[PDB]
């Protein structure tokens, strides 16, 4: 499982490797074009909106 | 009988075989016999 | 082998059929031969279910010869023997056109021969939907207290035969009117609805009301389903 | 008591 | 709060534990745990009705059917492994019964493989257990 | 009113014939949904499982109704407004044949693979499927014969008459058992079990009938006088579901409390319901088919099981 | 009383009944009995602690996995099908599913074959 995030209003992309079924478990059982607030990445992703 | 206005019997060709006679009726033949005889007032 | 099927409930039979050999044996019109109602659903059940089914029929006795008057006279008596329930009368309207009537338990068991072919009837259709006929539930119609029988007749037509078709039964026994203290005393130490409720809920004030029970209720194995009941 | 149970 | 979670799972996965397990976790003896309050009033009112409460009591007289009083038994045995109802006195066979009955939902019949004591005493320990309980709702109810 | 209804992303792409849809049915073992649609008449399967069209097969006339004679979508048999069925099998266009008068409605009796025609003559049709040949007309006696159905629990066909007749016959010894008697003509006639029928009037009152008394059980009176065009039965909440173009109104059979009501953006042409599930599909005079979900009367069909999460 | 009665020896001897089946034993009449007030204040405290009200509100939002309410579901049938909690407007296989974990204490997986729903419905509907 791999992260490739982008900001467009920077215009910048990443790619993260992203290991921890943890960290992953926020995003399952959600559907395309949806918010999720991603603050289980990690303590940098506080108030982030993806 | 013009364009087929008079009904007429001759052997479909393309239609014969076309299923198979399958069947599933729970009610027995005397009492289906018995029922239909008790029908409505009758 | 399955010996005494018919008194296996039905869903535990069809797992025991399996793939394998299987032998069948059912008793009807005898002593606790199953009746007409239960004996017709198994055998559809076995002839809709590359099986091959093999039907065989017994007539004849090991003991005495066939025609023996005893045994004839003795089936008639304790009414062993199960007949078609009733002829098909015209159907009637289901919860519209249907009358109850009191049969009177001296007039239905006296030896009169209108009296006899009724209570064949009844016996018959009595033990249709039951797994293994008594002839001791005959022995408490005919005479234990506040066994009341009713019957449903279709609606009579000004001309008659002798007797009518009989669609349902009913019997009901009537209970109740039991001292407090002899429930005092019970629970410390007639029938099922007083002295259950009575000893699980514990009240003693129970019990000094009367009801009854219906203790059997019967349609024709024919018209099953449609609504007399 | 519990302890000599499990044993 | 993790005895508290345990006490309301072994009805799920936790029932194929043994009775003894079930004891020693929890009770330990490293850590304490001070009585919880009596039961009050208004808390008995609302688990037991005067006809429950009037069921305990005359059975406890009876010892004859066993299965009017099988309702009540998982209410009673959370209240006595919440350090609630005050002091049972119950010995260790007894409390291993109490738990089997009220939080695993085993039969009579299984916990006597289960404890390996005859179902005789077992019945016997039962009935034992359950004298204790009904007079303590009795103190209960003429102290109010 | 607390039923709070919700109307629908895309479950299945495509779901859209080009101008209007007359006819949507599901087949019986659900993985199939068949539409027909104007213009250039289209025959659109879906497949449940793929979400999405599995073929198109266009007709040469618009199609009155199509009845799948096939647990698969493999056979299917199509009535038009030209006198003409054709019969398409798996591979697609497999015969055609007429009929000497227009057909109103018809109805497949699976024993016997005898399939009935019901409309413009007096007379119905009957078509024999195992034998090509026709078989013997059967005399209706009424000038015209609008609506017929065939009961699955003892095999008893009923046909509607412009009079407001209804005429029962017996597929078997062709012989009419019985008459019901009750100036509307008969929109829509059903059977549900063995003793329940229910007749729809052009004035818009659903009619709840027994077969043993002539009189009906209860009478349900739609306010607005347009036809019912069709009536459906729902077993696990006792529910009658009664159609027409205006509105379609649920309601209990017994008592005749009312459900809930849905009126859409424009028409139905036609309403279905999924076996066993609270989603509905109704056929309207619009590009769009419309898809409705009633959480109440029962949960999601396995395909779209990921509904109840969205809810 | 027989209905509290039932409640409890559904756990006993009582489970192997369909849930269906018992559903049919708890509702009756076609109609409601005299309607008991809803779940009081000081009803609740003693019921949950203020930590577990925090734990199911919490996985309300969260929705990972179900074992962390698992032991606060028994607790939650019984308030509902003794007539207290008002009415949730529950449907009937979501009934189905509180009596089969709440009372006859089955799992998740174990429920799916008898109430014929695939076992991700039966975790969604649990949802609601």
């Amino acid at each position: 499982m791999k992260l490739n995030i982008s900001f467009p209003a920077t215009g910048c992309q990443k790619l993260i490797e992203v290991d921890d079924e943890r960290k992953l478990r926020t995003f399952y059982e959600k559907r395309m074009a949806t918010e999720v607030a991603a603050d289980a990445l990690g303590e940098e992703w506080k108030g982030y909106v993806v | 009988a013009s364009k087929g206005r008079k009904l007429r019997f001759h052997v479909l060709s393309k239609l014969l075989s076309f299923m198979a006679p399958i069947d599933h009726t729970t009610m027995n033949d005397d009492a289906r016999t018995e029922l239909y005889r008790s029908l409505f007032g009758q | 082998v399955i010996d005494e099927a018919a008194a296996i409930p039905l869903p535990l039979v069809k797992s025991l059929l399996g793939p394998y050999l299987v032998f069948m044996a059912s008793t009807i019109n005898g002593y606790e031969g199953t009746g007409r109602s239960l004996s017709l659903k198994l055998i559809q059940q076995l002839r809709q279910q590359a099986r091959t089914l093999y039907e065989v029929s017994l007539q004849e006795s090991i003991r005495y010869a066939p025609g023996d008057a005893v045994e004839k006279w003795l089936n008639d008596l304790l009414c062993l023997d199960c007949l078609n329930i009733t002829r098909i009368v015209s159907g009637c309207p289901l919860p519209e056109a249907c009358e109850l009537y009191y049969v009177n338990r001296d007039t239905l068991f006296c030896y009169h021969k209108a009296s006899e072919v009724f209570l064949q009837r009844l016996m018959a259709l009595y033990v249709a939907s039951h797994y293994k006929n008594s002839p001791n539930d005959l022995q408490m119609l005919s005479d234990a207290p506040a066994h009341h029988l009713f019957c449903l007749l279709p609606p009579v037509p000004p001309t008659q035969n002798a007797l009518p078709e009989v669609l349902a039964v009913i019997q009901v026994c009537l209970e109740g009117e039991i001292s407090r203290q002899s429930i005092l005393n019970s629970l410390s130490r007639g029938d099922l609805i007083p002295w259950t409720v009575s000893e699980q809920f514990q009240d003693p004030d129970f019990g000094g009301l009367s009801g009854g029970r219906v203790v059997r209720i019967a349609v024709h194995p024919d018209y099953q389903g449609m609504g007399y009941g | 008591s519990g302890q000599k149970l499990g044993p | 709060d993790f005895r508290r979670r345990f006490l309301a799972l072994l009805s799920y996965q936790f029932s194929t534990f043994s009775p003894s397990l079930a004891l020693n976790i929890i009770q330990n003896r490293n850590m304490g745990k001070p009585a919880q309050p009596a039961l009050s009033r208004e808390e008995l009112e609302a688990l037991f009705l005067p006809y429950d409460l009037k069921r305990l009591e005359m059975y406890s007289r009876n010892m004859v059917d066993y299965h009017l009083i099988m309702d009540m038994i998982p209410a009673i045995s959370r209240i006595y492994f919440l350090n609630q109802l005050g002091d049972l006195a119950l010995s260790a066979a007894q409390s291993a019964l109490l738990l089997g009955i009220g939080l695993q939902h085993k039969s009579v019949d299984q916990l006597e493989k289960e404890i390996e004591l005859p179902s005789g005493q077992l019945m016997g320990l039962f009935n034992r257990i359950i004298r204790k309980v009904v007079k303590l709702f009795n103190e209960v109810q003429e102290k109010a | 009113n607390e039923v709070k209804i919700y109307s629908l992303i895309e479950l299945i792409q495509d779901f859209e014939m080009p101008t209007v849809c007359t006819t949507i049915k599901v087949s019986k073992d659900g993985q199939y949904i068949l539409a027909t649609g104007t213009y250039k008449p289209r025959v659109r399967c879906y497949d449940t499982y793929q979400l999405s069209l599995k073929f198109e097969r266009c007709l040469d006339s618009e199609v009155v109704t199509f009845e799948i004679l096939s647990d698969d979508y493999s056979k299917i048999v199509f009535l038009h407004n030209d006198r003409y069925i054709e019969f398409h099998s798996q591979s697609g266009f497999y015969y055609k044949t007429r009929i000497p008068k227009f057909g109103r409605d018809f109805s497949y009796h699976y024993p016997s693979c005898d399939l009935y025609f019901v409309g413009a003559s007096s007379e119905v049709y009957r078509l024999n499927l195992e034998q090509g040949r026709y078989l013997n007309p059967l005399q209706t006696d009424a000038a015209e014969n609008n609506v017929c159905d065939i009961n699955s629990v003892h095999g008893l066909f009923a046909t509607g008459t412009i009079e407001g007749r209804v005429e029962c016959w017996d597929p078997r010894t062709r012989n009419r058992v019985g008459l019901l008697d009750c100036l509307p003509t008969i929109s829509a006639l059903k059977f549900n079990g063995a003793l329940t029928m229910a007749v729809g009037t052009t004035t818009g009152q659903v009619l709840l009938y027994d077969l043993r008394s002539d009189k009906p059980l209860l009478v349900k009176d739609h306010q607005y006088g347009l036809p019912i065009k069709s009536v459906h039965f729902q077993d696990s909440l006792d529910l009658i579901l009664s159609a027409d173009s205006r509105i379609v109104k649920m309601w209990n059979k017994n008592s005749g409390k009312i459900f809930t009501s849905l009126e859409p953006e424009h028409d139905l042409n036609d309403v279905c319901l999924y076996p066993n599930s609270g989603m509905l599909l109704t056929a309207n005079e619009t590009p769009k088919m419309g898809i409705y979900y009633i959480p109440v009367l029962g949960p999601a069909p396995r395909w779209c099981s990921f509904l109840d999460n969205l809810t």
